[PDB]
RNA sequence: CAAGUCUGGGCUAAGUGGUAAAGGAUGUGGCGCCGCGAAGACAGCCAGGAGGUUGGCUUAGAAGCAGCCAUCCUUUAAAGA
């Protein structure tokens, strides 16, 4: 799992998943990269699940690269519960993705290897995928 | 008054005894299974070890025939390299060698069965036999 | 494998055929033998 | 069942062992529990009739159980204290011990290993018979820990609080944490096969055997048979009779011998604490 | 149920229309780029489909065909360690 260490929040709000992306939609690392095209909260665990299964899949394989980083505080008041009362305790974490953004990317590996991998990983996660090569990644500085 | 055959065991040297597969597949053959550790012995009484093909055909009179190859391309290999065994992993790990000459001395060794009746091809079917047990060839 | 949501081939003597609306999936394992549903 | 008809029973056979010799009745002398010699499966069936009907004994018919051991993996080395001072026989024990897992086969195997003699003379036969004791009930559920080597290094004693005794607990103590823990495995019973079979049905032969646990050695065929060797867990090797005959169509017969004792896959570990 | 069963061009064949997702599919139209092209291509027929060599390691045994590597030679019109 991933998380912050220290925080000046351990709650804040909620807001809202626009178009975009704002940044980290290029590749810049590995080789191949897997990117969101629907925008979407992952949480740890999906991430997780998954960069499992995509080093599991590859047993010796290159680098693995994870370009998003969760840091947000997911709420939850307990059940059972009615409203008001103030806010709610921490659940987990997620990262707030949106379209465009580079997720994962590996790097050292035959394409029919990360073209597998890959496309497992997007099985792990909530939102469709699509898998970027590296053509005009150049500059992006 | 079993059936006939073109038989091809294997049957390495010296170890001639009437137990199988020599039994079951010349048990149709009548094979005098004991009139090879002598002919045999005798020819590769020269040589000692490594296998020797052998082809024992019957027919109805209830005779055996049988004519032998010779010894594994990679064994001739193994004793010209101190070697036993060959490298487990081909190619990153030489364990021994065979130089230019040796490889074209072997070639002699089994021409008369291959194919090629030269040596710079011959000799190409031993130098391919070195990488396949990782022994790199000097030159 | 018969009924299913998720139809694919399971071997390259397996063929997605589709007579009837249907997508069925056939191959010399009757094991493969599949049908969309 | 009930001991009540452990008694029928009894005479079950007193009579029936008469009556019919082609079998033999067997109290495992390790635990209680008694075989019945067959010759095949519905032999042991029509007796189970006989037995049960004509007797009207009503016990019960399971399998055999598997001759189990103990042991541990890395070796130890703990304190074996006991000392009790309040005012006389102060009971005064206590030593340090050597364990270290020795070759599955190894036997028991214990080592003086005092200097000049803080561990007296006298006391160590019944550290020993402590220890050897001890040996008696797993630590994991209660089977022959064995094949292992213990050294006795060190330990002191009291003038006038030490015992005999008082050594063999505490002695008995020390290994009764040796094995606790260096990691118990449980080790099981291996047997030595050989099938006499027609490389006719051999395929399945060699299949069947290897989906039973056990792993092939051999086969030297004879005549117009074929013989296979191997080895085989008793718990994975039940009825065999029935088993082979039946891959067989009765052409077939077997031998078993038993050989050593090995550790189970953890998978079997788990299993069999229950 | 008042006013075009109006006109030109295109799609859809489930009544989709006539309310649902991941995930599936030689659905059906339509653009694209890029290879082979009659010294004979695609399907196609009958053919040959080899010898070193059971490559070497490993294994009970691996011989093209568990699995590690390795993938050269060969006689050729061509046949893969």
């Amino acid at each position: 799992m991933l998380m912050p260490r220290r925080m000046k929040y351990r709650k804040q709000q909620r807001g809202r998943l626009k178009g975009a992306t704002k940044g980290g939609d290029y590749v810049a690392f590995g080789d191949y990269g897997l990117v969101a095209l629907e925008p979407a909260w992952i949480t740890a665990q999906q991430i997780e699940a998954a960069r499992v299964a995509m080093v599991r899949h590859f047993r010796r394989g290159g680098k693995i690269f994870i370009r998003i980083f969760p840091d947000k505080p997911y709420t939850k008041k307990p059940l059972e519960v009615r409203m008001g009362k103030g806010k709610g305790n921490v659940e987990g974490y997620v990262a707030v993705v949106k379209p465009g953004r580079v997720m994962f990317e590996v790097a050292g590996v035959t394409e029919e290897q990360a073209m597998e991998a890959l496309r497992i990983a997007g099985h792990k996660l909530p939102i469709k995928t699509k898998i970027v090569r590296r053509d005009a990644y150049d500059e992006a500085q | 008054k079993k059936v006939v055959a073109v038989v091809k065991l294997q049957l390495p040297a010296g170890k001639a005894t009437p137990a199988p597969p020599v039994g079951p597949a010349l048990g149709q053959h009548g094979a005098n299974i004991m009139e090879f550790v002598k002919a045999f012995n005798a020819a590769t009484a020269n040589m000692g070890d490594a296998i020797v093909p052998v082809e024992i055909t019957i027919y109805a009179d209830r005779s055996f025939t049988f004519v032998t190859k010779t010894p594994p391309a990679s064994y001739l290999i193994r004793k010209a390299a101190g070697l036993e065994k060959g490298a487990h992993k081909p190619g990153r790990e030489k364990v021994g060698r065979i130089t230019w000459e040796q490889v074209l001395e072997i070639a002699k060794q089994k021409m008369p069965d291959l194919n090629t009746t030269d040596l710079e091809a011959a000799a190409r079917m031993i130098a391919g036999s070195a990488r396949s047990m990782g022994v790199e060839v000097v030159g | 494998m018969k009924v299913r949501a998720s139809v694919k081939r399971i071997c390259d003597k397996c063929k997605v055929i589709r007579r009837h609306g249907r997508v069925y999936v056939i191959c010399e394992n009757p094991k493969h033998k599949q049908r969309q549903g | 069942k009930t001991k009540a008809d452990q008694e029928k029973l009894s005479q079950a056979l007193a009579r029936l062992a008469e009556e019919d010799p082609t079998f033999r009745v067997s109290t495992h002398p390790e635990t209680g529990q008694t075989i019945i010699s067959g010759m095949g499966e519905l032999h042991l069936e029509i007796i189970v009739d006989r037995l049960k009907r004509e007797f009207k004994v009503d016990a019960n018919v399971g399998k055999p159980q598997v001759a189990y051991r103990e042991t541990i993996t890395k070796p130890v080395d703990v304190e074996g204290k006991f000392i009790r001072q309040t005012g006389g026989r102060g009971q005064y024990g206590h030593v340090k011990i050597k364990v270290e897992p020795l070759p599955r086969g190894s036997g028991f195997e214990f080592v003086n290993a005092i200097v000049g003699g803080v561990i007296p003379k006298e006391y160590i036969p019944a550290v020993q018979k402590g220890i050897e004791e001890a040996m008696q009930s797993g630590p994991l559920i209660g089977f022959p820990v064995v094949d292992i080597k213990v050294t006795l290094y060190d330990g002191s004693y009291h003038e006038v609080d030490s015992s005999e005794m008082a050594f063999k607990i505490a002695g008995s103590m020390a290994i009764k944490e040796a094995v606790q823990k260096g990691d118990p495995v449980i080790l099981e019973p291996i047997m030595r096969v050989e099938v006499t079979t027609p490389e006719e049905y051999m395929g399945d032969v060699i299949g069947d055997l290897n989906a039973r646990r056990g792993q092939i050695l051999g086969m030297e065929p004879r005549g117009n048979a074929q013989v296979i060797r191997a080895f085989v867990p008793l718990a994975e090797m039940f009825g065999y009779a029935t088993d082979l005959r039946s891959k067989t169509q009765g052409r077939g017969s077997f031998v078993m011998f038993f050989d050593h004792y090995q550790e189970v896959p953890k998978q079997v570990q788990e299993k069999l604490i229950k």
